[PDB]
RNA sequence: UAUCGAGAGGU
DNA sequence: CACTCTACCGATAAGCAGAGCTACCTCTCGAT
DNA sequence: GCTCTGCTTATCGGTAGAGTG
């Protein structure tokens, strides 16, 4: 591969199957070639021992972990990215109505992937900013939400179990009195449907849905897409309501300085994205368009009413070239 | 103080679109959506939170 | 002698600890206690060298 | 780091006592600076009070408004900002003349505490005591927030005509207000300076900013012992002074000149 | 007490007043410059000590070489008004007065502020230049001060006589804004140059020249 | 040297540890050698060093450039004044001798 | 201190009972109202010293990265303790040491 | 000892590239689920079952950022946790943080945590081991040996309980000496030899953990340096 | 004897 | 002759977008 | 990705003057 400028790389087969949903009223199919890290548990070289190793010119002092793309020896450099899922607390600077932010970024365990991000605002400055209150952050929402009014659209809805969720001191007066502005300014939302709609109204989709959806547009942004590594699953959300008062009350412990703001240099907070990560995102972008070029390749081939031989509808091409090319430039990227 | 805003809100009865205002008087919580075409005119409740998006989501179901 | 004088030194750093903690350690003005406390081991530790 | 160095008349810049005096009247208090905690009560009886704290003194003063507004003065502030209770009292007065009645303790008593009535009101008690602690001003000039005590060794001639020494007394403040301060009775008008040479334009005018300029720019220069020949810093602040205002050295100064269009582009 | 400080501030702006009037060429006499701040508040204060600002206006005209030198000196009125905020009916008897008079010059000393309805007033009312002072901005004589060495503005022959020796169009002289406090307190008129002599590190004494914008 | 872990500067220091030792005094001399946590402390003064240079190389090269071309156009002349391109004073005399 | 409502759940609010000139804490969403046993309403700290000592929880003798005394416990006169200076994270904050005895788990101070 | 304090480049990218120290290693991942089997088997409650005026000292627990349960007694619960993945039963990559101060329990097994050795100090005071390594001349027997007594290398040592791999947050709660010598107190005055730390600010100090070389802090770059320790820094 | 980029380096 | 009731220009911030970010030098590598 | 300044939009009064009782 060195010598000849060729890709060291490993030819990938998937079984695929059809089905035919009909109501009046395949195999082994290849996929891409992955580039194979030399001296890996797939590299051909891991076994052989010095004899072999200097018959296939091999120095046994290079000990891999890196790829031949066109001849090339190509090395991964570890990424390094803030960790996931987890609360930190930053401050604003002055000239911003918000002081202090709570930031979480929701990512899942299988795969372990970014979905979404979310944030928990405190606003008012120093003896500026006039009500003093909270609003949230709800992916695929155009607006800040007062918290009072997604507690609510959650299930929990008299005050007092709201800020049983908050506050966990009921003698923390001065908390008490911090949380003041947020209730009054989500008094007129009394019930869990108002509040469900007051927040469809904002989250883009499309205009002129009535309560009786819209709640249930709502409903699903909350479901899913809000908090997502909590879970996705229906009928949990006393696991989001705590972690949603639990935010809240580290975004007031650092506004009452009685702690510090969260250090966003320390290595614990951090992580080191590797190969395997790093190829990872990179294959689940590049057999996405795959799957969108065989659904657009039925389209065209059940016109005819032809059985489609499957293999004539997957060009291996789509993930051999997209992990070639940025093996062979660091863009790490379509 | 009154605040006349204009919409991208199509009318229910006309369906010309761009053509509904909204006249939110938060004093007596009173919201009043117009039409520039047609001539209509719905009233409904508002709150203080209240934005031309609501009293239109109120004349939706109004109607069906 | 160098030994010794860098000895003292770090004595005289425990003192101004102690007195910073029993909050009997002077404030200079336009300085709160721990920038005065920093500020005093600072020119005892640079003066030590 | 805005800084005035504030000279003294001489008959106070060489009795330490009287420039304390100068001193103590020049820096910033605020209500909020002395204040500790704010209280708000339901005392309905003005005549009594249900603070036993404040039972002996209410009685005693005797011989409106439900709402009390209660705050507690913090005696090591009020001794170091050199206040009595009557006169932070008093400035409270002026600003709500006779909206409000204003009732002291003693200097004597164990806490330092003022009290206040309205002449439904649970709310604008509230509002007062926001506006009291972020806009009563109790002493000072607006902007000075520190003000400290600087020996000067000024050398001056003899009787003899010798050049000798001389310990004079001056300030230096954190924070500028060059206009109010060169009025306080005391200051040598003729001689104050900031180290804002944008706001010595607007006080003394341009042949003062070009003076204040070069000693700004020196005082980089100089510091880590460097030294550049005078008519190098003084060509740069003539150029930033020739058209009357102060031509800073980035486009929306250099570019503002008549100066041709190939030129201008060429930065 | 407080109010010795009001009769005192408003005594300094005074004497910075007839300060500015005698510097601009003025006459004014030598016991009305030296008048202590007892002399002051007997003949302005009421018998409650408050100060009556309308007996502090005076009338001045220039000196004979003032005169010979700057044939534009006229006569100049100076008036503190006893309202703090001046406003279009305050400025229009002010402006009426000026040109019954034919002054050719008046100072309107204000204590907070001038409306900028009635600040227009001061553009139309010409041949006569009014001057307007915030009675603040002159508790100290800002040309007092080291920092600010002694502005003289040249004769209109002398200007002519500086632009030859330099071979100058006018435009090519360094600058000094019409608002600047000093050109302000000589009065200085757009075209007219002042001549400043000035402390020299490397040559003792350097004179340097300014046009007023 | 800062408290980046938790009230102390390494996890071999107790918290709330103010001592010369636990926040950066380098007690030997190079002769000597330093300990593990003087040469982390060391190097970690060392790395600022590193980083000013390559940061505020920038910055004043930036200001040499505005410098410039403030001042580019500006000669002394025959008549001992000095002018820009427009042919402004601005010094009558250079360097006022 | 501010409580909540015994039928709604939702919090009081200090209303005034005009007629009999005393404090009342009455609710906003629903007819309930309490007589009230605090005059207090209001508190704005500005010097504060809330969260001084903060987490003193029964195995804070177990956190191995706490320094340990010889001070003599003013409860029970054990010669073993931790401590820590205040955990207010303000600027102002002074550097006065909390001990805490590892025996009667008391909270002292060297004044 | 996670990234060499030496080996960066000059210029632009100084600071922002770093090099992995000799010992470091980076988390492949692990599955929760184990993890969150031993929490509710050691008597974690779910929230479902909680209250704040009835848990008003328990211990809030984390598992990769969800919070999961609460527990009345951490101190066991931690100690039984960290025993586990001290013989292997939990995988040695995750990550076990007590936060007592603020009453939380966090467990990580995430992908991408950068972690280290260290040698295990004996810290329970019910036996004479207390306070001295858990290693002895038997396990370096063995070691040496390639095999136990009824291969035996470096993940030997790391399921017998006398090697831990810690990440930065998991530092955060513990207590490293220096070298072994560090572990005991001392009687020197050589005027040749370097100076160590007098450590006269807590009277007892209680080791949970030991260094096994200080040297493993540096990458492969500087390890190539002679006497560091003797340079200033940036030369290195 | 190409062009556009990227990366690693030198003082 | 005492009142409001609205058409003015101040003086506000006020929010915003973009403009700029040392000098010279080496080499390899991929895409068009 | 971060600092600055200038330029283009809302808010603020502020009067300043006819309509008024
Ligand atoms: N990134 C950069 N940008 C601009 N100029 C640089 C530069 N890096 C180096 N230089 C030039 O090279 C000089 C650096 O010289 P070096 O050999 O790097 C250090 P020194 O200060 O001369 O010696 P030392 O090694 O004894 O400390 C700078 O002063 C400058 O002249
Ligand atoms: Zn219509
Ligand atoms: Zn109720
Ligand atoms: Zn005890």
């Amino acid at each position: 591969a060195r010598l000849r400028n060729l890709t060291y790389s490993s030819p990938v087969y998937l079984d695929m199957e059809k089905s035919m949903f009909t109501s009046i009223d395949g195999n082994k199919v290849h996929i891409g070639k992955v580039p194979i890290m030399l001296r890996s548990k797939f590299c051909s070289l891991r076994t052989l021992d010095e004899v072999d190793l200097y018959k296939m010119k091999e120095c046994p002092y290079d000990m891999g972990g890196y790829f031949v793309i066109n001849g090339s020896e190509k090395v991964l450099i570890a990424q390094e990215r803030s960790a996931a899922n987890i609360v930190q607390v930053f401050k604003k600077a002055a000239p911003s109505p918000i002081s202090h932010v709570a930031e979480i970024r929701s990512a899942l365990e299988k795969g372990s992937r970014l979905i979404s991000t979310m944030q928990i605002k405190l606003y008012g400055r120093e003896d500026k900013g006039t009500g003093r209150t909270i609003k949230a952050t709800l992916p695929y929402v155009k607006q800040d939400i007062p918290i009072v009014i997604v507690f609510r659209a959650l299930g929990v809805v008299p005050d007092g179990e709201i800020l049983q969720h908050i506050c966990y001191d009921e003698n923390d007066w001065q908390m008490l009195e911090m949380l003041k502005p947020c209730i009054e300014e989500g008094f007129v939302i009394q019930d869990k449907e108002v509040a469900l709609d007051f927040i469809g109204r904002r989250g883009s989709a499309a205009l002129g849905i009535r309560r009786e959806k819209r709640i249930q547009y709502a409903k699903d942004i909350l479901q899913k897409e809000l908090l997502p590594h909590i879970t996705q699953e229906e009928g949990f959300e006393t696991r989001k309501t705590f972690f949603l008062g639990y935010m809240v009350n580290r975004l007031l412990l650092c506004a009452l300085e009685r702690k510090d703001q969260d250090d966003r240099d320390h290595f614990g907070k951090k992580r080191l994205d590797l190969a395997g990560p790093l190829l990872a995102n990179l294959f689940r972008i590049l057999f996405r368009k795959l799957t969108r070029e065989i659904y657009r390749y039925m389209q065209r081939c059940i016109e005819t009413d032809r059985d489609f031989n499957l293999n004539l509808a997957v060009k291996s091409t789509t993930i051999t070239s997209g992990l070639k090319y940025s093996l062979a430039t660091g863009n790490w990227g379509e | 103080i009154k605040q006349k805003l204009e919409t991208q809100f199509t009318c229910l009865f006309c369906n010309h679109d761009n053509s509904v205002v909204c006249t939110l008087d938060k004093k007596n919580s009173i919201g009043l959506l117009e039409c520039k075409k047609c001539g209509q005119r719905f009233q409904a409740p508002i709150n203080s939170l209240s934005q031309p998006i609501d009293i239109y989501s109120d004349w939706i179901d109004a109607c069906e | 002698e160098i030994t010794h004088a860098i000895s003292s030194a770090k004595e005289q750093v425990q003192e101004i600890i102690y007195k910073a903690q029993h909050n009997e350690l002077e404030l200079k003005p336009g300085m709160t206690l721990r920038e005065s406390f920093e500020g005093e081991v600072s020119r005892t530790l640079n003066d030590a060298r | 780091t805005p800084a005035l160095t504030v000279y003294l008349d001489r008959e106070i810049a060489l009795d330490i006592e009287k420039a304390k005096v100068i001193q103590s009247s020049i820096e910033y208090t605020t209500l909020k600076n002395v204040t500790s905690a704010t209280e708000i009560y339901y005392d309905p009886d003005p005549t009594s009070t249900v603070i036993e704290e404040d039972f002996d003194t209410v009685e005693a003063y005797f011989s409106q408004s439900p709402w009390l507004l209660r705050l507690e003065l913090d005696r090591a502030r009020m001794l170091d900002k050199q206040l009595t209770m009557n006169q932070v009292a008093d400035k409270i007065s002026e600003v709500f003349s006779d909206d409000l009645f204003v009732m002291w303790s003693e200097d004597n008593a164990d806490k330092l505490i003022i009290r206040c009535r309205v002449i439904e009101e649970d709310q604008m008690l509230k509002r007062i005591e926001a506006h009291m602690l972020d806009l009563i001003a109790l002493r000072g000039i607006p902007g000075i927030s520190k003000v400290y005590m600087v020996k000067h060794k000024v050398s001056v001639p003899d009787e003899s005509g010798e050049y000798k020494n001389e310990e004079l007394w001056a300030l230096e403040t954190d924070g500028i207000n060059l206009a109010e301060v060169m009025a306080v009775p005391g200051v040598d008008s003729s001689r104050t300076y900031s180290n804002s040479f944008v706001e010595i334009l607007s006080v003394l005018g341009i042949e003062a900013t070009r003076s204040s300029l070069y000693k700004e720019i020196l005082n980089v220069i100089a510091f880590d012992g460097s030294y550049v020949n005078y008519r190098h810093m003084a060509l740069l602040v003539d150029v930033m002074t020739s058209r009357g205002y102060l031509m800073a050295i980035t486009r929306h100064g250099i570019n503002r000149a008549d100066t041709g269009a190939l030129m201008r582009c060429s930065f | 007490e407080d109010n010795n400080r009001i009769i005192s501030r408003l005594w300094r702006s005074f004497r910075t007043v007839k300060e500015m009037a005698a510097d601009r060429g003025y006459f004014i006499s030598q016991e009305e410059m030296d008048q202590s701040l007892e002399e002051f508040r007997s003949k302005i204060c009421d018998s409650m000590g408050n100060p009556q600002r309308k007996l502090m206006s005076f009338l001045a005209n220039p000196t004979p070489e003032a005169l010979e030198k700057y044939s534009d000196l006229g006569t100049l009125w100076v008036e503190f008004c006893d309202e703090p905020s001046v406003g279009i009916k305050t400025m229009r008897n002010f402006c009426l007065r000026i040109q019954e008079k034919n002054f050719s010059t008046g100072i309107f000393i204000y204590q907070n502020n001038i409306t900028p309805s009635a600040n227009k007033m001061i553009p139309t009312v010409s041949p006569a230049i009014i001057e307007t002072f915030q009675e603040s901005d002159l508790v100290v004589n800002i040309t007092h001060h080291e920092l600010v060495p002694k502005h003289i503005r040249l004769s209109d022959g002398e200007k002519s006589q500086l632009l030859q020796r330099y071979k100058l169009k006018e435009s090519q002289l360094p600058r000094i804004q019409r608002e600047d406090p000093v050109a302000r307190y000589l009065g200085l008129k757009r075209g007219q140059v002042v001549k400043i002599i000035r402390r020299s590190e490397t040559s003792g004494r350097y004179a340097s020249y300014r046009i007023c914008l | 040297i800062a408290f980046g872990f938790a009230d102390r500067s390494l996890p071999h220091f107790t918290k709330d540890d103010f001592s010369p030792e636990s926040k950066g005094f380098v007690e030997n001399s190079y002769l000597r050698g330093l300990t593990p946590q003087e040469f982390f402390f060391h190097a970690m003064a060392g790395r600022e060093g590193l980083i000013d240079t390559a940061v505020k190389t920038a910055e004043t090269g930036y200001i040499q450039r505005r410098l410039v071309k403030a001042l580019e156009d500006i000669m002394v002349h025959y008549d001992g004044t000095t002018r820009n391109s427009l042919g402004d004073i601005i010094q009558f005399l250079y360097g006022e001798d | 201190s501010f409580r909540f409502c015994l039928e709604c759940n939702n919090m009081l609010y200090p209303k005034e009972d005009k007629e009999n000139q005393r404090l009342l804490y009455s609710c906003r969403n629903c007819d309930y109202t309490e007589l009230a046993e605090d005059p207090k309403v209001y508190r704005h700290e500005l010097i504060t010293n809330i969260g001084e000592t903060a987490g003193i929880v029964d195995d804070i003798g177990q956190d191995p990265t706490l320094p340990r005394s010889d001070k003599e416990c003013p409860e029970c006169h054990s010669r073993d303790c931790v401590f820590f200076q205040s955990q207010q994270r303000r600027k102002d904050t002074n550097m006065t040491l909390f001990y805490v005895c590892l025996n009667c788990k008391k909270t002292f101070r060297d004044e | 000892g996670l990234v060499c304090p030496a080996e960066t480049p000059e210029g632009q990218a100084c600071g922002l590239v770093k090099n992995l120290s000799l010992l470091s290693g980076i988390s492949i991942g692990s599955p929760s689920e184990p993890i969150i089997n031993f929490l509710e088997e050691w008597g974690m409650e779910p929230l479902e079952d909680y209250d704040p005026a009835q848990h008003t000292k328990s211990t809030r627990i984390f598992v990769n950022g969800v919070w999961t349960g609460i527990h009345r007694d951490p101190s066991m619960l931690v100690s039984t946790m960290r025993d586990l993945r001290r013989s292997g039963a939990i995988s040695p990559e995750v990550s076990i943080i007590r936060d007592i101060r603020e009453r939380e329990f966090k467990i990580f097994t995430d992908v991408g945590r950068v972690y280290r050795p260290l040698f295990i100090v004996e810290d329970d005071e019910s036996k004479d081991n207390k306070g001295e390594l858990r290693i002895t001349k038997e396990h370096i027997r063995k070691i040496q040996q390639g095999y136990d007594d009824d291969v035996y290398g470096w993940s030997s040592l790391v399921t017998s309980g006398v090697i831990e791999y810690v990440d930065g947050e998991e530092e955060e709660t513990i207590m490293i000496a220096m070298t072994p010598e560090d572990l005991q107190t001392r009687s020197l005055n050589d005027t040749a030899k370097r100076i160590k730390p007098e450590m006269s600010t807590s009277s007892h100090h209680t080791f949970t953990h030991c260094e096994i070389h200080p040297s493993m802090i540096l990458g492969v770059a500087a390890s190539i340096i002679p006497f560091p320790d003797h340079n200033q820094s940036p030369r290195n």
